[PDB]
């Protein structure tokens, strides 16, 4: 009948039918087992909790993420995953409706042959595709020529585009996202104190980052202004009852996406990245590029990432250079809004992965379409 | 990932 | 209904009708190819970009020049480039005009003549007609006796005319042209810091040496000024924003003209050619060549080339001999004027090559013409 | 007492004194500096580190190359290695001893000029010269005429001299290079889980690169052997134990020589640049330049590669001629051996650029002698 | 470098 | 050209 779009987050899967202006289901990609005994019968505890359900009783639980920096690791729990989206969130058979997917630049085609044979095998898409999120995200900014920076949950690549004609050797690939920041915050929670150890309390710091954290505009200014015992001091409260007080660490938080040495990693930031990326391009394109600039993910959600980044630009920048960034309130699903209008081109009806295609070449014909 | 990181 | 004419330079495609004073269409002689992957699907790219818009958007093109050194090398690029013309610049059904065309002299006629033989089965014109550049840059000058120096983009050819007689053995032709100073200037820029590769880059530096070069009066005197840390010290923005500093290479890059043994060329300047030619005439003939010296092309528009070459000429010519320089402000587009005075001529009518001549002696009539 | 050649590669400083038939110290030209915290007191934890120690802990450095591309970018990194090299590796006091330097051709008077103003002024070498690499290794070849070509880990030059008088106008150079192959294979080892992303990783990538990789007779023909499941797979071992397995990766690395177009770049191979430097020679020089191909360079140093060159210049040359390339076993050391032979002269130790010569000029009397 | 390319 | 020169 109609195109469904699957965008597998590192984090978040959405799903939903193409056309639509929004997912039509968003829950969390975590796959929880039991943890503790089972000494009450007929309560009905299933062996394997997957997506809200798992988030909703983590108290009991485990959670496991299938997906790690945009890579898939346990390929039972994505296979769940994926029957748990086709069967209880969109509610349709997949044997009708061709899928569509997402995959991150720079990522395997193992990884990507295996998700085209499983959902060809186990289940019986009479189509499939994958498209790199970068490209969707320019495809929902309803532009055709920038430089895309899609912090996902897992990893923030950065693909530019001109003219419709990606460049693929300024694609630069960061494995800064979400859940290292997210990691990062737990650590550093401990100085104040509040240490969260079990990955239901990761979940509590991950909403914590959620609802707390931003980026301040100058560090150094900010951190100083902090310490000098300032205002600049939020309250938590958590499940149980009690509330947290956060200091500084709300904005120290997300300053690791601009100073990656924080946790360790010797990559410049994301700024320093896509400043890069666009030094990589022809000297010709770089105008576009420059005043082009699409931001989509999350962990971009932040408040004042925006103004932080252009900021960095225009110092990295000449001068005489326009910078000018594209920060759209739909960021959160902005690749899955580029997926859902690209299954519905008409264009596009002729690149999918039929079937009889796929019978000959076996898991490797993918590769017929790589953007 | 096999080599160089984790996945 | 009314001539047109279609003077193919190398580098600069001028067309217009006949009986105007200025030229209709002029758009680069650039023919480009897309070189990046194809990501973006309904957008509507082209397998190849031909004129201005291969120059608007070369940053993702890979630009190559059907004619290099007044020489057509690829014929499917010349085709698409006259299609082009015809049909998007001239707006016109070339089955009806009789179109007038120009080539360097001193050439293969098997380029002529399959000039010719494109021109007249792929298009079906009912006459064309291929006459020296230099003789309608004579025409355009409004006199009929002189030498002309017709340097162009890819060629530097020297007719010397008296009283409409041309004679077919003082026709010095040399191969320094704009491409070749522009290569120069990119092998020199270098020196400096900045080193243009791409064909991108080449048109910057096309463009750097439109804009900033010049010719010294004496080369010499100039070179010690510039190294004694003078002002002549231009600066040039780059598209990408930057600002580049040019000191000596400004002057230097144009003085090849005058000294081919910067690129490593055997023959000699400019100015000596067109001694030699103008020896190379008869006794009685001279006395009117050196003081009708007729120049064309939009290189030889570099300020101070005229002043330099007087010098030069007058230097190598007996003193007491008057030597006068024309150089009209229609230098770039004075073949083309006089290609539509040729065309309207009354008297001209006649030679053109009609069909019926052409379809009895086969692509080679059009040596029953040849100036 | 006696002159040293000390050749400053991108990647391996190479010094030692004049009349040795190799290399006294040969060691990268890497600088590293501590990354992490000095918990430790007491250990003499210098600051930075340079040469083979720099090298060998690695895991808590930040290396980084003071050449890119033949181009000094870092000069204070410079001045550290060019003492460490003169004060630990030769051991010799630099006041005595005239420095010969190779630099390669078409790259910036700033550069060569502020190279020998701090060699002039922080050392005191009595003498010293700049010569090119392309001539130093004709030089040790022990012929009078040929065509060079240096793929140094930086650039890949290409100088064409026949009977002595080297054409600065055939002269073509190519950013491509060892260090460009190796970016190239963290980019495509990527894609089959080898996320090589930190200084130490790229440095394990030049490794394998050094270890593993090759050029095909014929790359469509490997390409195809390699997809078709044979024994065209090579295992290596990281230095934390585990073993990869690397399949047409370690043969598409070096291809990008002969396809520069696999990283975006427009320029054409080696092969190609090569041919038409020859061919922008005098038609008469040509019977010596196809027949006294030179190659130098550690990175000429794949498996193969002589034979690869060979057809493909026969496959562009006339068929009636003889291609010889000549692949010396030394030719990781040839421009040092060439260097060597050379300051040894009788004659070239009247070349020198004494230090009265320099006290009276300024840090730019060095364009006396240009190669 | 300073114009095209980095160094 | 054909034979001399590129062209
Ligand atoms: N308003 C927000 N503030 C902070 N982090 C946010 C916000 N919205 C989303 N995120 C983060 O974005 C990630 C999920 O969205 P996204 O970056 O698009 O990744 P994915 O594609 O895996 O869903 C998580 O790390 C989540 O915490
Ligand atoms: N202002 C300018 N200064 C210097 N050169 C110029 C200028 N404008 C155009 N040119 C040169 O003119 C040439 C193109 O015009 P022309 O000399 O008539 O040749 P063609 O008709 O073969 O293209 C190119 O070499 C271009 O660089
Ligand atoms: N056995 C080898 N196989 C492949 N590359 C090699 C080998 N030995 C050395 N190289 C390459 O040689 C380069 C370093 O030596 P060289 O080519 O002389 O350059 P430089 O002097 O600029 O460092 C590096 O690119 C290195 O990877
Ligand atoms: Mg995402
Ligand atoms: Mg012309
Ligand atoms: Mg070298």
């Amino acid at each position: 009948t109609t195109a469904l779009v699957c965008d597998n987050g590192s984090g978040l899967v959405k799903a939903g039918f193409a056309g639509d202006d929004a997912p039509r289901a968003v829950f969390p990609s975590i796959v929880g087992r039991p943890r503790h005994q089972g000494v009450m019968v007929g309560m009905g505890q299933k062996d394997s909790y997957v997506g809200d359900e798992a988030q909703s009783k983590r108290g009991i639980l485990t959670l496991k993420y299938p997906i790690e920096h945009g890579i898939i690791t346990n390929w039972d729990d994505m296979e769940k995953i994926w029957h748990h989206t086709f069967y209880n969130e969109l509610r349709v058979a997949p044997e009708e409706h061709p899928t569509l997917l997402t995959e991150a630049p720079l990522n395997p085609k193992a990884n990507r042959e295996k998700m085209t044979q499983i959902m060809f095998e186990t289940f019986n898409v009479p189509a499939m595709y994958v498209a790199i999120q970068a490209v969707l995200s320019l495809y929902a900014s309803g532009r055709t020529t920038g430089i895309v920076l899609d912090s996902g949950d897992g990893v923030t690549h950065n693909v530019p585009i001109y003219e419709g004609y990606a460049l693929p050797h300024a694609i630069m690939r960061l494995d800064l996202a979400g859940r290292d920041l997210t990691d990062y915050l737990m650590k550093i929670l401990t100085e104040r104190g509040y240490s969260f150890v079990t990955t239901a309390e990761r979940e509590i710091v991950r909403d914590i980052k959620e609802k707390l954290c931003y980026v301040a505009l100058d560090f150094e200014n900010e951190m100083a202004t902090a310490a000098s015992s300032s205002s600049l001091e939020k309250s938590y409260e958590l499940p149980d009852g009690q509330v947290i007080t956060i200091g500084n660490e709300h904005f120290r938080c997300p300053e690791t996406l601009f100073q990656p040495s924080f946790i360790g990693m010797e990559s410049a930031g994301i700024h320093e990245t896509t400043y890069n990326s666009i030094m990589k391009c022809d000297i010709d394109i770089r105008k576009d590029l420059y005043a082009n600039n699409v931001m989509s993910g999350g962990t971009t959600m932040y408040p004042g990432i925006a103004d932080r980044m252009q900021k960095e630009i225009t110092a990295l920048a000449p001068s005489t250079m326009k910078i000018k960034i594209i920060a759209p309130p739909e960021r959160k699903y902005s690749v899955w809004i580029g997926g859902s209008i690209l299954a519905s081109l008409s264009t596009f009806q002729q690149m999918w992965i039929t079937k009889q295609e796929y019978d000959e070449a076996g898991p490797s014909i993918v590769h017929r379409k790589c953007f | 990932w096999x080599a160089x990181c984790p996945a």
